[PDB]
Order: C-alpha cells, then structure tokens, then sequence
RNA sequence: AGUUGUUAGUCUGUGUGGACCGACAAGGACAGUUCCAAAUCGGAAGCUGCUUAACACAGUUCUAAC
C-alpha cells in the first residue's frame, strides 16, 4: 500500500473544519480578491482570469518548461494558462480547447496583452481530437474523486490521450493521481520515450496530490512522489501554519504586435560600454537563449551571486499581530524571482507612438513651459566640492570613502572628456570597487550637468507655480487647502500606472529642450548626458537560471531609468505638461480634430498658454507622478483623449471611464497621504498628514538595513517613534506607542538609518533633542500658515483626531486587545528594558493624562 | 581588522569562502588582538576534529584547551559550552566569543548561538560568528577560490549494471556523498569493480580512514556528511546527489523521533558540500554534479525542538537566534531539570527523549517506562516513547539496552 | 482540477412606517472633560395604561448550523 493512498484515505477520514484547515497548511496562495472584484465588475485588462496564471508562471519562471512558437492548450477552461502564455517572447499562436458546457468552465474573453493572438474554443472535447503539430503543449485536465481508483483510471485515460501529441516539443501535463502503480509505470515508459521530470507546484493546495510532468528536467519519479506524500503526512496537523500570500499576476493590456516589438540598438553609441562589460568578465560572458526580453534589446550575460522584524517594536506593538495588512507588508521579497517578475509585468512593454497633433502640441507646451521656468533663474554647471558636500552630509559610507579618494576623480575626468567628445564609457546603472567607482562616477556626471534643477530649486512652489519641491510633509496639507480655496470643479488626483515606464521618446526630446538655455561648455555636457545615457540606456539586471543567478545586459531608448539623478525634476516637468494639456482639452481648446491633423495651427494654443498658463498652473500640486489638479469645470473629468494618446494611462480604471473627483480636500490622496484639519484648544487650526496606520505600523516593524544588531534595531525603533511624535501625533495609538518606545530605549542611543526615503521628509526627528520643543519649532514657529505664534507647553494642547475619524483611518481603539495593551504597556516596557540591560531609562508615559 | 567590532552589544557574522585563511590566517590574529585588548574570551568549535585543527593553527598563543592554568581566553567544543552552561555552575563571564562553523546543526550548537546572542543583547558581550552560511542563507553556489563548473545530471541511487560513464570517466579525483554507510559500501564495490581505487568514510571509520585519505594513492572517495566538515581532499569533482537523511520529529498521533529516509539536503548543507571542492585558485576542473533541489521547509526537523528544550531549560525568557527565531514551555523545575541534565549526560539519551522523561518527573534510576510502552510501542523493550536513534544501529541498540537495563 | 459557496441570526445603508424626542446617567471606553451608553424620568404617538414597533430591500457587517 503506497504512501499516497495512505494519505488519501487519511484525508478522506477528516471532517469539515479539519479538512478545511488542513487544505491550507503552509502553502503559498495568491491574493485573488482584487481580481474577483475587477472581473465581477466587468474589466477586460490586467487580470488573471483564474488562479491558473500564477500556477503556470511558477513553472515558466524557473524555465522548467519554455513556451515557444505555437502553443496548444487542452482543457483550457476559463483560460488562465493561455492568456498567461500569450504574453511571452517566443510565443506566436495560442489555441485553447475545452468541452465546455454544464458544470464546466467557459472561456472568458478579455483583452490583456497578447489577446489578439488567442483562439479559445468551447464545445470541443479534447478526447476526440486529431492530434496536431504542437511546438508547446499545456494540459491541465483532472477530475478528483474520493475514490483513488477512479482518479487513477482518469489519469490513465489522460496519458493515453496526450501521448500522440509529444513530438519533440516543450510540454507541461497535469498528473492528478501520481501515486498509483500503473500510473507510475506508464509515466516511466513515457519518460523513457520522451524525457522530462515530475514536479510539485507549491501553489497547489494540500487537499490534492497532483504533480506535473514537464519537458525540461530529470530525476526519479518514485522518490519524488514519496517525498510529496511524506510532506503531506507531516502536514496533517504540524501545529497548522497560516498560508503565505503572494501578489497576483498582471497581464498588461492591449493587442500585441510581434513584428513591431523588438528593438534595433544604436550599437555605435553603446558599443563601448557593452564591450567594456564583456571584457571585464571575459570568463562568463555566455550569450543565453532563454532570455525573456520582449522589448529590451539583449547583449549577453555573465555569472553573478545573490524582511526582518524589529524586535524592539515587535515587543511593543503586540495587538497588531492578527492584522492582515501589517503582516502582508512584511512578506514581500526582492529575490531575483521577484525582480524578474516585476520587470516582466511592468517594464517590458512598449507605448504606442502618439498622434502627430499631440506631438506638436507637446512640443509647443514644453517650449513655453521651459521658457517660463527660466524667467528668473539660469542654469549653471555643478561643481565637484558640492558633490563632496552632498555625499558627506548625506552605500553612504563607501560613497564618502570614494569621494574622498583620488583615483576616482581622475577616472571621472577621463570619462568626462569622453563625454565632451560624444561617447560614454561607464555610464551604466543597475536596477536594484572599480566597477563601483564607474557607477558612482556616472552619477556624478549627471549631477554636474543637471544638478541645477535641484540645487537651485527650479521646481519650488514659488518658482514653478505648481511644484512642491522643498516643502516636506508638514506643508503639503496647507498647499492642498490653498488649492481648495481656488474656485472651480472637484479635485482630481489620478495616479499613472507605472509612470517611469511610460515616457516616450518625444517626451525626452521635449525635456531636452532645456539645453536651449545653457552656456556652450555646459551645453555640450548636457547634450552628452541626454543623448547618450538618457536616450540610449544600458542596464544590468539579475536573472535566476537553473544554475544560479546571472547578470543580464539590456539596453533601450525610452523609459527613464529610475535611479538617475535629475529623475525627480524631469518627472515633475513632464507631469506638469501632461496635466496642463489635459486641462486644455477640458476647457475645449483642444478637440479630436486638433489631435488628428499633422499640423494644427499653433496660434490658438500659444495664445491660450500666454494668457492663462500661470493661472492654470496655480491650480495644481505636482510631485513626480503624483498630481493634484483642480480644473475650472468638470469637463476635465472627461478629457481622456489627449491623456491616453500621450500614453499616460491612469491606474485601476477602464481606459475610458471618466475620472472621479473628491470635493472635500481632506480626502484627496497625495504622495500616499491624505490630510486632516484639526482645531487646537485656542481654536488655532492645524493641517496634518494621515495615512492608514497599518502601513505606518508595518513600515516600522521592518528592520531592513540591519541584518541582526539589537543596538541597531532599537535605534531604528526610536527613530520611528520620534517621527511618529512629530508627524503623526494626532493618532492615538501612534502617540501611545511612541511614548512607550521612547521610554523603552536608552535615553542616549542616538538613532540613524533614515526611517523613510521619500523626498518629502526633511527628517527633523533624527536629532536627539526633546520632542516637545522640536514639535513647537516644526509646527508653531516656522509654519507660515501659523499667524498666532504662541508656543504649546505640554503634550496636552496637542490636538487629536476625532474619535470616529481616527477609527475610520484604521485605529484599533475600542477593541479589548488594545485595552489590555493600553493597560499593561508598563510591563511590556519593563520587559524590554530588561532585555536591553543597564543603560538609563527615562519615562515618557506621564506625558499622557492616563499615567499620572 | 575593524577594531570597532570589539565593542559590546555587537555581534557580527563574518565569513570567508572555504580556506581563505579564515582559520589559517585570520583567527590567530583575532585572538592576538583580543589578547592585546586583554579580553576574557571564549572560542567555540563544532567537533573534536575541527578542535584539533584549530589547536594546530593556534600555535604560540596561550589557549586553555578544554593545559596549565590561569589563562584568559579558552577554547572548547560548542556542545561542551552548552552542557557546561546547563550544569548549575555560574558560567564564566567572557567578554568576547568567537564561534566557528555557525551553520552547524547540533541542538547544542543552536542553543549556544541563542545564548550568545542573548548575552550580547544583555549588553555585556561581543560576538563573532565565523561561518560561510548564516541562517537565512539561500546561495547554494557561493564564492570559491576557483570557479565551480556545475552540472545537473542523473546521479544514480544504487549500483548500475552499466552506464553513468560520466561518473567514472573523469580524469580527476571524485568525492561522492552518500546518505548511509551501506550505500557507500555498495557504490564502492561497484567503483572498485571498475578498477578505481576507492575509499569509504563514515562516522566511526573516519579516524582510521582520514590519514589514508591524506595519502595520494586513492582516486574515488564515497562518504556521508561527516566529510562535510573539515576534510581536506584536493579532489577534482564532487558528486552530491542532494539526497540525505536526518533525525526528524514526527507527530502523526504519537509525537516521536524518526531517522528520515533519503531526502534533499538543506540549502546550507548543499552549499557546504559543493564548497568541499574548489579551494585552490590553481585548479580549474571544479565539477559539481547535482541531481536535486534543496529542501524547501526544514521547519519539520527536530533538532530545532531539542535546541529549544536546551535553551528553555537553561538557567528573562530564553530566546533563540533572530534569523533562527522563525522556527518558554520546555523549561522544567529544579529536580526535573537536574534529571534532564543527568539523563542527557549519564544515560546518553538524545535530548528530546531526556526532556520527555524529565517532564514527567521520573528520577534517573526508575526504568518503569522502558517496558510500559504500548503494543505498537515495541522494537525489533517497550519505552514510553519511540526514537529510532535509540535503536538505529546495532551499537546504538546495545547502548540503549545497557541504559534500560540499569547498567549505564 | 477549476469553479465554489449555502441557510439562520447579528451588523451597515435605504425605504415604508405616528414611530421617536428630550432629561439624566450606572457602566464603558478614551486620555484631548473625548465619545458612547443600561437604567430612570418626562414628553408624544398608537391602541386605555401598556408599548415604542413593524417589515422590506440591498452591506463584501459579522456570527454561527450543510
Ligand atoms: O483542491 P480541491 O480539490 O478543489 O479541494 P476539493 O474540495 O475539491 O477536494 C477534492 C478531494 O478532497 C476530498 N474532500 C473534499 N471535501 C472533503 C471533506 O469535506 N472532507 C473530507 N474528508 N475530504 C474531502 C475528496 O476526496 C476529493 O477527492
Ligand atoms: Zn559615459
Ligand atoms: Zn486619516
């Protein structure tokens, strides 16, 4: 009696609750909520029809089976596998079959990427089919029953049906019951006939013992089956573990045109860089052929090598263990698997070339805008010592080292004169000592040529009428309010899906138009950067193969590299022009006809600009891809023509449904915050930033930036607490937690290791002072919207979000767990202090009127 | 050397891919610095063999090899530190602690790591773990002095009447890993049957065979994971079938201890196995034949539970290593704890069993449970619990029989 | 396999509905005198000194029985 049948019986002998839990012990499961919502709604893009997509992705990713050419799928069902396959490099034509009908799934027509080449056919049973010539085969047919014999027989029929299709081609076939002897023997005979191995997919629930026979792989069938069975047995109770979650798959949108996809690189422009890379690792430069790169040109590969929960916080925020989001934030992975997945679903696209009318419009607008932005300031080259300052005052440490070094500077000078000639030698960046010097040097060159954008605040609210550079969180609220006072329609804030991947060439040219203002010396360098490292970019990425990780070299022309200096400036600029155009269309100045014709007269548009541009600009807050716009009238909620044509598609809404605009400005999201208005005791009003606390809690329970160092993790916790006491004091839970933590760490452990990476965090809390005074300085003294400058004296006049409002933003008040916590934080602190040792311990609890 | 590393409240995992002078170069200098900084220090070693190697590499510095007396820095095996900690003598206060082979699997080793980490957290310690694979490692193909030519193939499980020539056709010495002595004997018989001088190694035979290995006569060497630690070969190829065995708990009703069958190895184990070759930049043919994917969830193994028992019973809630925390009940009262220490030390019972006995407060003499086991709780002698370790090999059975008889 | 829930109550919103309104507050939470809130009082209504409904329809309200 084989083990598999033992487990089959044992499972049969379970009850509703027992079986219900046992089917979900220690398995990965993909979040299908959002997908269920979108499909119930009736969306057509960005959504896996079923859970089949992730399941097949797990195989495809590890190259265990590689789709190619024509792909034939049997039992296509709703069609998750077919659609997932459509969006792959080699794939050319997909045909999916199923008997269809009652109790059986049906294909769900969609329009995710590659839909145009998918033919799904219901009403056709696979069993009676004339086996056709298949380059890649997929089969997912299986009907489980409590009777193992029935499943065995069904499996046998399946294998018989699917034998005549394997003609030296990549394949993946479901095997439902692999632990039946006759099944094992048939599999072995087929393996000898064809090869390939048998694998278990971690997604498949505990309730079944299915495996998959796949083309690319070897091993021993029997032992693997035994291993699976042993796992299941060990997992019957195993002090049941909750199932790990993963992020679902995306499938882009739109039709897929193969002939226009691949790219031809200006090999003369990047050849030196590619050659230098190849020379540097001249051992392992093995040109691959399993490279999954649709729109990025390829150059080769080479061998390469490869969160933690902060204890101090974890010990003091117990009640948040059951909270799904707090855990979910933690279980996110940046392994090569994750990075490859993200690159596949996000960056390997191609945005259609816009209509000529749009191109002319954008050209005009960009020229006008750049001329405006330079109404007073004028660009200048940056200087080395400035770069020294920026590094020193804050890879940081090594960066200081390298800047203080010497040979680095000579290297920079050499590459720089190369730039002056018009070629680039080490300007290459990675999508996360000698090579590291090259990288840092390229950053320095960009800083030298395009640093004036930031060092001089070209986009400050005063200068650009829309940008909010240099404000920080404690002022975005006031800016939003001042927007809300301007007359007009509702307020819209539409987030652009994957902004960086959505920068077409024309945008880059427009952004380059700024060179029409520099001085020849500067202009040469800036042209160098623009035309060599922005418009022709070369990137190193990591990919896992069934040998290890290897770096792959890719190149492209669009899609600004997110690590580059001057990214924020240019992003804000392009965003501004885009929103301006959208307002234009809203006010009717632009029509479809104007977009279509190759030469629309510029006079009308230029007139509108020079008359109303500054006024319209003052109706926006722009920061990177984040935008807040208040048009005069709600026709802006329909000006989707130009926006789509420029290729900046909104996120999570169908491509033509109108925007949805809030009216209360305390609801408009911006830089992942919303903003609330509070009344102090004196009646003085405050505007503070609020985000659903669960994110705050999770983000302060993640000890990234430290492997294992309690002295470090405590200081990170203290830093988080101080930031909480400075920018989130109005959340009760947060204030309590912050007071506890601050009283729960030595009173002289100066924190470090920045708590956030947003540009909008001036980091007033990284000091070692006493909070109350600094809070006064931040919000009372130096706040221009604070007419009455009477300082607060104790943490009692500091306001509080209204109870229902605090509950509505994720606070745990009113629940017994929090109550007991609230009561016994004193013991918790005592325990943590004990763990720490013998350093001093001040008590910040008496600051609340609950502990006096 | 970063001198700041010697601040208290500082534990650092350093590493050096095999050889590299991690012991041959760095460690004597580290001890030299600690002596100059006049720091009461401890050193922890995994096994007697590694202890002897460190002794050889520690020529000149005063080390209390657990000697003459009144040193400052001592050296001992990790499990020795564990047991000495368990015994109610106030453990000596060391300022600094160096620990080699930190990816070890002995429950005493895990508990030693936990205790050292907690002592650092107490703010009165400095810790240095010198190992090439931390908990949380997943890079099964890490650096090496020479690059390692990998290949996945069809590693045979038993003797083959014919085929698998790629195994024998090598021009270079082959080091092959096997999960049991019997399988080693079979494969060695086959290889010798092809006229290749072979050498089998095991837990017991290592003492007599290792020096023979140190001679240059042999060509094909089969071993279990004993060779996984400190066994210089200067070989050419490694055949690591990524099959292994381990003592794992199993609940399945009666929670017991079972010696697992063939099994894919942990990521770290396979890493060490691969790193048992390619330790010289002069060489090139660093071929590594793998035929498996390392295990996914080693959370079912038992040495974690036993190490938890050791740490909890240790005399602030005891807490494991942070990266190993992902795997306060087992603590027992005075008399029961003393009984547990006794049954571990005198009766030679593996940790889980001794803790189970001491939980129910049976003083060391009483052996009622050794026969009170149920019908199915028999052997091929009815102990209250089942642990295949107690009856796996004939020698193990003989020792367990001696214990159950009251002769031990 | 995938597809998957079903019935009861509770919890939201609406609608009908005379259908609630005040006064107070045990207790609770909260830690900003900040919000809830049983009881009790009074008011009104309805059928005669007792009641403050009733039901519906939708909640991604939850809870339990297939
Ligand atoms: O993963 P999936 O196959 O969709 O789970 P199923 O519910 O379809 O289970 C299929 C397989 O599992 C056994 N089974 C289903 N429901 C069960 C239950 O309530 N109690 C027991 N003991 N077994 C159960 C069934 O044998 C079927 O073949
Ligand atoms: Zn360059
Ligand atoms: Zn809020």
């Amino acid at each position: 009696e084989t083990l598999g049948e033992k487990w089959k019986k044992r499972l049969n002998q379970l009850s509703r609750k027992e079986f219900d839990l046992y089917k979900k012990s220690g398995i990965t499961e993909v979040d299908r909520t959002e997908a269920k919502e979108g499909l119930k709604r009736g969306e057509i893009t960005h959504h896996a029809v079923s859970r089949g997509s992730a399941k097949l992705q797990w195989f495809v990713e590890r190259n265990m089976v590689i789709p190619e050419g024509r792909v034939i799928d049997l039992g296509c069902g709703r069609g998750g596998w077919s659609y997932y396959c459509a969006g792959l490099k080699k794939v050319t034509e997909v045909r999916g079959y199923t008997k269809g009908g009652p109790g059986h799934e049906e294909p769900v027509p969609m329009s995710t990427y590659g839909w145009n080449i998918v033919k799904l056919m219901s009403g056709k049973d696979v069993f009676y089919l004339p086996p056709e010539k298949c380059d890649t085969l997929l089969c997912d047919i299986g009907e489980s029953s409590p009777s193992p014999t029935v499943e065995e027989s069904r499996t046998i029929r399946v294998l018989k049906m699917v034998e005549p299709w394997l003609k030296n081609n990549q394949f993946c076939i479901k095997v439902l019951n692999p632990y039946m002897p006759t099944v094992i023997e048939h599999l072995e005979r087929l393996q000898r006939k064809h090869g390939g191995m048998l694998v278990r997919n971690p997604l498949s629930r505990n309730s079944t013992h299915e495996m998959y026979w796949i083309s690319n792989g070897t091993g021993n069938i029997v032992s693997s089956v035994n291993m699976v069975s042993r796992l299941l047995l060990n997992r019957f109770t195993m002090t049941y573990r909750r199932p790990t979650i993963e992020k679902d798959v995306d499938l882009g949108a739109g039709t897929r045109h193969v002939n226009a996809e691949p790219e031809t690189p200006n090999m003369d422009v990047i050849g030196e860089r590619i050659r230098r890379i190849k020379e540097e690792h001249s051992s392992t430069w093995h040109y691959d052929d399993e490279n999954p790169y649709k729109t990025w040109a390829y150059h080769g590969s080479y061998e390469v090598k490869a969160s933690m929960i902060n204890g101090v916080v974890k010990l003091l925020t117990k009640p948040w263990d059951v909270v799904p989001t707090v855990t979910q934030m933690a279980m996110t992975d940046t392994t090569p698997f994750g990075q490859q997945r993200v690159f596949k679903e996000k960056v390997d696209t191609r945005t259609p070339k816009p209509m000529p009318g749009t191109r002319k419009v954008m050209e005009i607008t960009a020229g006008w805008l750049w001329r405006t932005l330079g109404r007073n300031k004028r660009p200048r080259l940056c200087t080395r010592e400035e770069f020294t300052k920026k590094v020193r005052t804050n890879q940081w440490d090594s960066a200081r080292a390298a800047v203080e070094d010497e040979e680095f500077w000579k290297l920079v000078d050499r590459e720089r004169e190369l730039h002056k000639q018009g070629k680039c030698g080490s300007c290459v960046y990675n999508m996360m000592r000698a090579i590291w010097y090259m990288w840092l040097g390229a950053r320095y060159l960009e800083f030298e040529a395009l640093g004036f954008l930031n060092e001089d605040h070209w986009f400050s609210r005063e200068n650009s009428y829309s940008g909010v550079e240099g404000e920080g969180l404690h002022k975005l609220g006031y800016i939003l309010r001042d927007i809300s006072k301007i007359p007009g329609g509702a307020m819209y804030a539409d987030d652009t899906a994957g902004w960086d991947t959505r920068i077409t060439e024309d945008d880059l040219h427009n952004e380059e138009k700024i060179t029409q203002q520099m001085d020849p010396e500067h202009r040469q360098l800036a042209n160098a950067i623009f035309k060599l490292t922005y418009q022709n970019k070369v990137v190193k990425v990591q990919r896992p193969t069934p040998k290890g990780t290897v770096m792959d070299i890719i190149s492209r022309k669009d899609q600004r590299g997110s690590g580059q200096v001057g990214t924020y400036g240019l992003n804000t600029f392009t965003n501004m022009e885009a929103q301006l155009i959208r307002q234009m269309e809203g006010e009717g100045v632009l029509s479809k006809t104007d977009l279509e014709n190759p030469h629309l007269l510029e006079k009308k548009i230029t007139q509108w600009l020079e008359t109303k541009g500054v006024e319209r600009l003052k109706r926006m807050a722009i920061s990177g891809d984040d935008c807040v716009v208040k048009p005069i009238d709600d026709r802006f909620a329909n000006a989707l023509l130009a926006l789509n044509d420029m290729g900046k598609v909104r996120k999570d809404i169908p491509q033509w449904q109108p925007s949805k605009g809030w009216h209360d400005w305390q609801q408009v999201p911006f830089c992942s915050h919303h903003f609330h208005e509070l009344i102090m005791k004196d009646g003085r009003k405050l505007v503070v930033p609020c985000r659903p606390q669960d994110e705050l809690i999770g983000r302060a329970r993640i000890s990234q930036g430290a492997g294992w160092s309690l002295k470090e993790t405590a200081c990170l916790g203290k830093a988080y607490a101080q930031m909480w006491a400075l920018m989130y004091f109005h959340r009760r839970d947060l204030r309590l937690a912050s007071n506890a933590i601050c009283s729960a760490v030595p009173v002289h452990w100066v924190p470090t290791s920045r708590t956030t990476w947003s540009i909008h965090a001036h980091h007033q809390w990284m000091t070692t002072e006493d909070m109350l005074t600094v809070w006064n300085r931040v919000w009372i003294e130096d706040n221009p919207w604070m007419e009455d400058k009477t300082p607060v004296t104790t943490w009692e006049d500091v306001p509080y979000l209204g109870k229902r409002e605090d509950q509505w933003c994720g606070s745990l008040i009113g629940l017994t767990s929090r109550a007991t916590w609230a009561q016994n934080i004193l013991t918790a602190i005592q325990q943590v202090r004990s763990l720490i040792g013998n350093e001093e311990f001040l008590d910040y609890m008496p600051s609340m009127k609950r502990f006096r | 050397l970063e001198e700041e590393m010697f601040k208290k409240r500082n534990l650092t995992i350093m590493d050096l891919h095999p050889g590299s002078g991690k012991t041959r170069k760095y460690l004597p200098a580290i001890v030299r610095e600690a002596i100059k900084r006049r720091l009461r220090t401890l050193i922890l070693a995994p096994t007697r063999v590694v202890a002897a190697e460190m002794e050889e590499a520690l020529k000149g510095l005063p080390i209390r090899y657990q000697h003459t007396g009144k040193e400052i820095v001592d050296l001992m095996c990790h499990a020795t530190f564990t047991m000495r900690l368990l015994s109610p003598v106030r453990v000596p206060n060391y300022n600094l602690i160096i620990m080699d082979e930190a990816h070890f699997t002995d429950p005493a080793s895990i508990a030693a790591r936990g205790y050292i980490s907690t002592r650092v957290g107490m703010g009165e310690a400095a810790a240095i773990f010198m190992t090439a694979t931390p908990p949380g490692t997943a890079d099964a193909f890490p650096q090496s002095n020479a690059p390692i030519q990998d290949e996945e193939r069809d590693i045979p499980e038993r003797s083959w009447n014919s085929g698998n020539d790629w195994i024998t056709d090598f021009a270079g010495k082959t080091v092959w890993f096997v999960p049991s002595i019997k399988a080693g004997n079979d494969i060695a018989n086959c290889l010798r049957k092809n006229g290749k001088k072979v050498i089998q190694l095991s837990r017991k035979t290592f003492d007599t065979e290792y020096q023979k290995t140190k001679l240059n006569d042999w060509d094909f060497v089969v071993t279990t994971d004993i060779s996984e630690m400190g066994a210089n070969f200067k070989a050419d190829r490694v055949i690591d079938p990524r099959r292994c065995l381990k003592p794992v708990i199993l609940t399945d009703g009666p929670e017991r201890v079972i010696l697992a069958g063939p099994m894919p190895v942990t990521v770290a184990s396979a890493a060490q196995r691969r790193g048992r070759v390619g330790r010289n930049p002069q060489k090139e043919n660093d071929q590594y034949i793998f035929t498996g994917q390392p295990l996914n969830n080693d959370e079912d193994h038992a040495h974690w539970t036993e190490a938890k028992m050791l740490l909890d019973n240790i005399n602030i809630i005891p807490a494991l290593f942070e990266p190993e925390r992902e795997k306060g009940e087992y603590r027992l009262k005075g008399e029961s704890r003393k009984t547990f220490v006794e049954l571990m030390r005198r009766g030679d019972l593996p940790v889980w069993l001794a803790h189970k006995v001491a939980s129910e407060g049976i003083k060391y003499t009483d052996r009622k449970w050794c026969f009170d086991g149920e019908r199915n709780n028999q052997i091929l002698l009815r102990p209250r619990w089942l642990d295949a370790r107690t009856y796996s090999d004939p020698l193990a059975l003989k020792e367990f029989k001696d214990f159950a008889a009251g002769r031990k």
